[PDB]
């Protein structure tokens, strides 16, 4: 059992802790972090989820970051290493003041207080992209891409996930979900090269297809999905006896086909020749969808249909006893199984649908093809966000001391207690610089000053130091940019844990 | 290292140092071990059997070492008895005083790739007037006297006192028989002792003695074809098993019976197979016998390897297990075969003699084998020298002598050659004393005393010492004009090999 | 090797008509229906040595009763042989298998 | 715990000297040679920088960071490693003597890249064109094994060095993947490497009188059996039951004895004389009376060849992988201008030679048969990837640190970039330069400095490289000296040298982690 002022403590050192040596590796100009195990292993990293990994944590805050570390990686899987270094200052910050000063309540209303504030400055400091421009989205993704340090094949791809996943967006729910990247399922080619790894409408279906189940080539004909429910019926929407003598193999096996004929016409009669159906299927089912020589294909995957749901984008059959063309098989659809490389790939395409469209990945090997991708995660990760807020904002410090300001500006307003909490809070926000003054390997004092000197009038807009440039810079005259949606995201994340950890101080077994 | 890392074994101390150490740890036993010794080096086994040996070797292979260094250079001490014979102990004892001074020009902060060059082109100074020190050759293997004085500074140099007898013997083991043309052979004359009678009664027969007990009436024939197998009669007891075990209970049983059937059958094809001698690893039994009785066949009735193995050799043979009537892949190489009693112990005599290709089969006889053991390894240094392969061998005085020869000038040569070199030149030419001094002080009298009546008897070739009163005072005993000499070859692998190690083993800091 | 085989048979020897008289044991819950369903309606007869034994109910019915408890019985002489020869072939199978594979 | 700030940089940085130091001399003709009797355990003996490193277990986890990175230039140089090794903690002294004085790695990290390029940029300006030919492949093969091992095995190997590499020109090929068949002879002299311009194989197998000696040499490499396992198995090994592992042995010998009769009109088919020599090669063994009858054919016949001299004769002699005793073409079956099965020692080494393809050649040396004629292979192999970088590129350099001063004295001078905060890791990054020249030199003679003026200065003089005489410790122009690295090499350095000291003087930490 572990509880107090030293878990109150406690949520400080671990996420301090944790964030402390991370913001080093933070930034295109980052300080790699190295490892060693009794065991030997040795790792040298940027990364902190990587790092998150391997490391040990026997605090359960240092736990829990992990956990709120994965959150933003669930989210995105980038800014994670962004997020712990938000917290660990703020509790490292406000609490042994106000802790000492006596509450978890204050500051947490305070960080809502400061999360509010963000968005606040984030209506004026991040700025509008458009899609329809791909350097304006694509500037971020060779800022997003070059991250990771590759920008060899992967930002010419990185198109196609400023493609595919600008185009499986898709499925307003009113809110409008559109703005989204997991719809875009990536294709896996053997042979081909990330020039030719171009998109294909719908979603390329690599997964279970390792040689043609659905035909060979199809255009018109519907590629159709048949989703369980079409096990047989021995009675009119009944099942009886099954078959066990000489003339219930007979009769029984026949009552189990009239009704899945009846199934089966509903398919043949909206024209397919490939027909995938996912598990649910009756050999009853196929052997009339053969009748009319129109290939069933039976036992494969959900996502994978979903991916087909999503590849002539139709819908999954939701009542099989009465079909339609408009469930599945919509459009003209197509069906393309090819061999590119080594495996035969189904391509199911003409998608309908808005649009749809998966990322086609050809490396020679799948290392070149894996490197882009991986750079590529990121763009698709930044195309959703440039999906989700297509507005881009200045880097660096020109967020951080724009809040700040704001928020002791909120100070002075609102004179409370929680002003204490903003300074302290607004505090936070000079990581950045810091990291970036770090990375560069500058004085950052100066450009704590020079940056709140470049608040006093610019008030930060667009002016962070950038310590890859080194310097206190316009991130429209270095071009560097971000969605508002990563930023309040990765803002809003670490604030939560803030309020998190501080509510804790208490472990009981 | 200075980190978590680099497992080292050298280095600092240990290169500097350590490797010195063994140096000279190692060449304190050869100190007594070359030149003409009695030295008394008690050496016992994970045995613990008790030995002595005046032969490096012996106590080399015996010890155990983590040095790699000192581990190593008894290669070249093998290299030396392996291509040659007395001197290996020299090897050792010669450049464990040489680098003691490479680490004094350490001492004196000298570089390694100079120092390295110093002992080099010196040696090959020394390999220089080491044929210009050729003073004799060794002038015919016909000649006992030649031969004796071949084996004369080989047993002496480890043992001086058994030396021109045993020099006479195997002198007179005739091993001139083998011309020396290309042609000798080693173990096909090799010592078989007897323990038993005397040392001096100990001989060289001809042929290949076997102490092993004849068994089975004696060959039918000699020239009798030679069934050497591992155990033809071992009993009938089952060879037959992957593990040579029992496989269930009941096989054991049988072989009492058809015993006398097949050592009937079995010798029985040892007299159809053409031996009339089959040599038995396993033991001799009496239906065996009696039946190689009725076959008149030798049973030789037990075997070292030594024996087999000489006979898988020697005859051609291949030693086998038997139960079943064997045959003949073997017969004989051998064109005598005896039961003689040799020692007066009977002795398997197997014979087949060329001028290459001959056995003769030195037989040592002793009171003890701890005698013989050292003695035929006191003798294997001539039986070495023998095999020079050049008939007249280039000698240069033996004991010795011959250095100071080399030891003034190539270190006057020393500083005629310049520099940081020089010096390893002057320290390559200082190293010759130490086998003198070394012997002379098992006489007990030091180098100077000796050394510079050495150097003021100046060229020579003559003047060396080490056991004896002339030892002591004079520093005269005659390693040349006296009948100690010794092989160009040997002398040159004497200081091609001990110059080899010393220079290679400095490299390592690992 | 024989040694895995060995006690297997004389196991399934008792394991034999064991199984027969687990159907007469289920056949014996029916003789007591049948015996029970049978108030002399037709001759109840226990079948016993080549002779038919005229046989009544309460003859047969304790019978029944007892066969049926009997044929439990040559369960558990298998349940003693079954652990007997089972276990002494599981230790023989190492035994042989060695020595002929040495 | 961790070690952080700037224990995550030193214990690195001071592990790296200890390791730089014990092999400042592995490298050039003042190069010393290295055991092992503790990392492994065993009696081992090296010379070279990447290879002493993985011999040791080293626990120190960048003595094991720097093995990977320098295996990459190892393989194409083989020299060199030693060397990257050196400059790197030379490197990382000034870095850190920054962060003594206080600085930040990252932007010294920032200091060592217009340095590096500059120095690359300065490499194309240094590297002179000495095409190939024997003097720059002897020059360029002996400051290799100068450096690997004795000047005077430099030489002695310098000519099976370039003996080899000749036909791999006929090849056209900048790299040798094959004449790198290499065959260790059981003798008592190290230094004789014989070349053979077709293989060697240790075999002619168990029977003589086969005419060892081909001239026209027709060969049946196969892994047919002649002679096979008497082991009792049913599975593949010993079963339970013991019988029925019997019944496979029975059809061995037959199946022996028959592909003899096959190799009969085998010999008849592809010669019917023997006076055209035919050769039989099994990857497994023969039976006496196959080779004994095929003895009878005119056919010298090998057992037990190997995977590599298979196909190294089915290239060399245009041999075969054919698996048949069977009659089959003689076209087939490859060809050498000569083939004899030699003895040197106990095992009768076939020398099979003047085959179809010069291709796999053999450089065979003999030895002591020890860690020390494992020691002499190692070098000459390395030797040549010396020297395939002399092929590789057209440009061949002055050894022997020549390189190192002009670009200190180009680069320093001016500040590339006219900018101290890069010029601090510029400053850092051409001090890394000079350690190999100067501390062999001074290890081989006259110090760094008085030597670096003399080297500097004709440098200063001229601009023309002066290497270092290691023959000394004083400076010579390495051209003449011939001791000649290549522009490969000196490029492939800086990549290997700055990429590992630059991300490791940016480890913001270290902690064992699980």
């Amino acid at each position: 059992r572990e509880s107090g002022r030293k878990v109150q403590s406690g949520n400080i050192n671990a996420a301090k802790t944790i964030a402390d040596i991370i913001r080093t590796c933070l930034g295109p100009k980052s300080m790699m972090k190295m490892l060693l195990d009794p065991m030997g292993g040795i790792v040298m990293t940027n990364d902190g989820n990587a790092i998150l990994r391997e490391i040990q944590v026997q605090h359960p805050a240092a736990k829990s970051m992990i956990e709120i570390s994965r959150t933003q990686d669930e989210e995105v899987g980038d800014g994670t290493t962004s997020v712990i270094i938000l917290a660990g200052e703020m509790l490292s910050v406000a609490e042994h003041f106000l802790e000492q000063q006596m509450h978890p309540t204050v500051v947490i209303s305070a960080y809502r207080k400061a999360l509010d504030d963000m968005i606040s400055t984030l209506k004026k400091i991040s700025i509008p992209v458009d899609i329809s421009d791909s350097d304006m989205m694509l500037n971020i993704i060779n800022s997003s891409i070059t991250t990771k340090a590759i920008s060899r094949w992967s930002s010419l791809a990185c198109n196609i996930a400023l493609d595919a996943v600008k185009m499986v967006q898709f499925e307003e729910n009113g809110r409008k979900e559109i703005d989204i990247k997991k719809y875009a399922r990536v294709e896996k080619i053997p042979g081909g090269i990330i020039e030719d790894s171009c998109v294909l409408r719908g979603v390329m279906i690599n997964k279970d297809v390792t040689h043609p189940r659905m035909r060979r080539y199809i255009k018109n004909p519907r590629i159709v999905l048949l989703d369980s429910s079409l096990e047989y019926k021995k009675g009119e929407s009944q099942t009886d006896i099954e078959i066990t003598r000489e003339e219930d193999f007979t009769r029984i096996l026949q009552m189990e086909e009239e009704y899945i004929q009846q199934l089966c016409e509903d398919i043949i009669q909206l024209k397919p020749d490939v027909v995938i159906t996912e598990k649910g299927i009756s050999d009853l089912a196929q052997h009339y969808l053969m009748r009319a020589n129109i290939t069933a294909i039976r036992r494969v995957r959900k996502t994978d249909n979903n991916r087909i749901a999503r590849a002539c984008g139709a819908r999954i059959v939701s009542r099989p006893e009465e079909l339609r063309e408009d469930d599945v098989g919509t459009g003209a659809g197509l069906l393309e199984i090819k061999k590119i490389g080594d495996e035969y790939f189904t391509f199911i395409t003409d998608c309908k649908d808005p649009k749809a469209c998966t990322i086609l990945l050809r490396g020679a090997s799948k290392e070149i093809l894996s490197e882009v991708e991986r750079n590529l995660q990121d763009a698709m990760q930044v195309c959703r966000n440039v999906l989700l807020d297509p507005q881009l904002v200045p880097g660096g410090g020109a967020s951080e001391m724009a809040v700040a300001h704001a928020l002791t500006e909120k100070s002075k307003a609102m004179t409370g207690v929680e002003q204490w909490p903003y300074r302290a809070v607004a505090q936070a926000l000079e990581v950045i610089p810091r990291t970036l003054i770090q990375n560069c390997g500058a004085s950052t004092i100066r450009l704590l000053t020079s940056l709140r000197a470049k608040h006093t009038q610019e008030n930060c807009e667009t002016w962070g130091v950038n310590g890859e440039t080194g310097t206190l810079v316009d991130m429209k005259e270095l071009g560097i940019w971000e969605p508002l949606a990563v930023k309040l995201q990765t803002y809003k994340t670490a604030v939560e844990t803030a309020v998190l950890l501080l509510r804790i101080d208490d472990i009981v077994s | 290292m200075l980190k978590e890392g680099a497992k080292h074994f050298s280095g600092l101390e240990e290169a500097v140092y350590r490797n010195i150490q063994a140096c000279k740890e190692l060449a304190q036993t050869t100190r007594t071990a070359y030149g003409p010794n009695g030295m008394n080096k008690m050496v016992i086994n994970h045995l613990e059997k008790l030995f002595v040996t005046n032969d490096a070797a012996t106590i080399l292979r015996e010890l155990e070492v983590q040095h790699p260094a000192a581990k190593m250079i008894v290669m070249a001490s093998h290299m030396q008895e392996q291509e040659v014979g007395d001197g290996t102990n020299f090897v050792l004892v010669f450049a464990g005083a040489l680098l003691e001074l490479a680490e004094e020009l350490l001492r004196i902060g000298l570089s390694v790739s100079e120092v390295i060059e110093g002992y080099e082109i010196a040696c090959r100074k020394a390999h220089e007037i080491l044929p210009n020190l050729v003073c004799c050759s060794a002038k015919n293997l016909r000649d006992i006297d030649e031969v004796s004085s071949l084996l004369r500074t080989s047993i002496m140099s480890k043992q001086y006192g058994n030396e021109v007898f045993l020099a006479k013997l195997i002198a007179q083991a005739c091993v001139s028989i083998f011309p020396d043309s290309g042609h000798f052979n080693v173990d096909n004359i090799r010592v078989c002792k007897i323990l038993g009678s005397g040392i001096s009664s100990s001989s060289v027969l001809h042929g290949m003695v076997f102490k092993k007990e004849t068994e089975g009436d004696v060959t039918s024939v000699k020239d009798a074809k030679i069934a050497v197998y591992s155990c033809p009669f071992d009993g009938m007891i089952t060879e037959t098993k992957g593990t040579v075990l029992i496989k269930t209970a009941e096989e054991l049983m049988n072989f009492s019976k058809g015993e006398e059937n097949l050592m009937d059958a079995q010798v029985k094809a040892i007299a159809d197979t053409g031996a009339n001698v089959v040599v038995t690893g396993g033991k001799v039994a009496d239906m065996a016998l009696h039946y190689a009785n009725k076959y008149n066949i030798m049973l030789v009735r037990l075997n070292s390897k030594w024996d087999l193995r000489r006979l898988c050799k020697t005859v051609g043979a291949t030693a086998l297990p038997r139960l079943t009537p064997p045959v003949l892949e073997e017969m004989g190489h051998c064109d005598s075969v005896y039961l003689s009693e040799v020692g007066d112990t009977q002795v398997v005599v197997f014979k087949h003699e060329k001028e290459d290709g001959a056995i003769s089969t030195i037989v040592l006889r002793g009171s003890t084998d701890n005698l013989m053991d050292d003695i035929e390894r006191a003798v294997d240094d001539g039986v070495n020298t023998f095999k020079v392969l050049t008939r007249d061998k280039r000698l240069v005085p033996g004991g010795g002598a011959t250095e100071i020869e080399l030891a003034k000038q190539i270190t006057s040569y020393g500083e005629t050659c310049p520099g940081l070199e020089q010096y390893a030149i002057k320290k390559f030419a200082e190293a010759f004393e130490a086998i003198p001094r070394a012997l002379a002080e098992n006489s007990g009298v030091k180098a100077n005393e000796v050394i510079s009546k050495l150097y003021a008897v100046h060229q020579e070739g003559n003047k060396n010492v080490g056991l004896d009163i002339e030892a002591e005072v004079p520093a005269v005993k005659d390693m040349l004009e006296a009948g100690i000499l010794d092989t160009y070859l040997g002398k040159y692998w004497a200081i091609k090999l001990a110059t080899n190690a010393a220079v290679t083993v400095l490299r390592v800091d690992q | 090797v024989e040694k895995y085989q060995q006690l297997q048979k004389d196991l399934s020897k008792s394991m034999s008509g064991r199984q027969k008289l687990e159907a007469q044991l289920t056949e014996n819950n029916i003789v007591k229906e049948e015996l029970a369903l049978l108030d002399g309606s037709n001759v109840v007869f226990k079948l016993l040595g080549p002779v038919l034994v005229k046989q009544e109910l309460g003859e047969a019915r304790a019978t029944v009763g007892k066969r049926l408890d009997y044929i439990t019985a040559e369960i558990k002489r298998y349940e003693s042989q079954l652990r007997d020869l089972e276990r002494q072939s599981e230790q023989q199978r190492e035994t042989l298998a060695q020595l002929q594979q040495e | 715990e961790v070690a952080r700030a700037q224990a995550a940089l030193a214990v690195n940085i001071s592990a790296a000297r200890g390791l730089q130091d014990v092999l400042r001399t592995n490298l050039g003709p003042k190069g010393t040679m290295k055991m092992l009797v503790s990392g492994a355990g065993d009696i081992k003996l090296t010379k070279d920088g990447n290879v002493l490193l993985h011999e040791m277990q080293i626990q120190h986890p960048t003595a094991s960071l720097i093995a990977k990175v320098a295996t990459a230039q190892d393989d194409i140089t083989g020299d060199g490693t030693t060397s990257n090794v050196l400059i790197i903690g030379e490197l990382l002294k000034q870095a850190d003597l920054y962060i003594s004085e206080g600085l930040h790695p990252r932007i010294i990290t920032e200091g060592f890249e217009a340095a590096k390029e500059k120095a690359l940029q300065f490499l194309e300006e240094v590297k002179v064109s000495r095409e190939m030919d024997r003097e720059t492949l002897i020059d360029v093969a002996r400051t290799s094994l100068r450096t690997k091992v004795h000047a005077e095995l430099a030489d002695v190997l310098t000519e099976a060095v370039v003996d080899s590499i000749l036909a791999i020109k006929k090849q056209d090929e900048p790299i040798d993947l094959f004449m790198i068949e290499i065959m260790e002879m059981k003798h008592k002299s190290e230094t004789d490497t014989s070349l053979i311009r077709g293989l060697v194989l240790d075999h002619g197998a168990r029977h003589p009188d086969m005419k060892k000696r081909v001239e026209d040499a027709y060969i049946l490499t196969c892994n047919v059996s002649l002679e096979y396992e008497k082991t009792e198995v049913n599975s593949g090994f010993f079963y339970k039951s013991a019988e029925e592992r019997e019944k496979l042995v029975k059809a061995e010998r037959k199946f022996i004895e028959d592909r003899v009769k096959k190799i009969i009109e085998l010999k008849r088919k592809v010669c019917g004389d023997s006076d055209k020599g035919f050769v039989v090669i099994n990857q497994k063994g023969i039976d006496p009376f196959s080779l004994d009858a095929l003895s009878k054919e005119g056919i010298v016949a090998l057992r037990r060849a190997k995977r590599r001299n298979m196909e190294r004769l089915t290239l060399a002699c245009g041999g075969v992988a054919l698996n048949s005793f069977d009659d089959l073409s003689p076209d087939c079956l490859g060809h050498a201008g000569l083939v004899y099965e030699y003895t040197l020692g106990e095992e009768k080494f076939t020398f099979i030679e003047k085959c179809n393809n010069p291709r796999s050649v053999t450089l065979l040396i003999k030895g002591p048969n020890k860690h020390t004629l494992t020691q002499i292979k190692d070098a000459v192999r390395d030797g040549l990837r010396a020297v395939k970088n002399a092929i590789d590129d057209g440009c061949v350099v002055p050894g022997a640190g020549a390189v190192e001063v002009a670009m200190a004295e180009a680069l320093i001078k001016h500040k590339p970039s006219v900018k101290g905060r890069a010029q601090l890791g510029v400053q850092a990054f051409a001090d890394a330069l000079l350690i190999i020249p100067k501390v062999l030199a001074q290890n081989s003679g006259f110090d760094l400095q008085e030597t670096l003026v003399k080297i500097q200065a004709e440098h200063s003089e001229s601009g023309q490289l002066v290497g270092v005489d290691l023959n000394t410790g004083e400076p010579m122009v390495a051209a003449e000296v011939g001791v000649w690295d290549n522009y490969c090499v000196k490029k492939q350095l800086l990549h290997s040298c700055t990429v590992i000291a630059t991300n490791i003087l940016l480890v913001d930490e270290i902690m064992r982690a699980g």
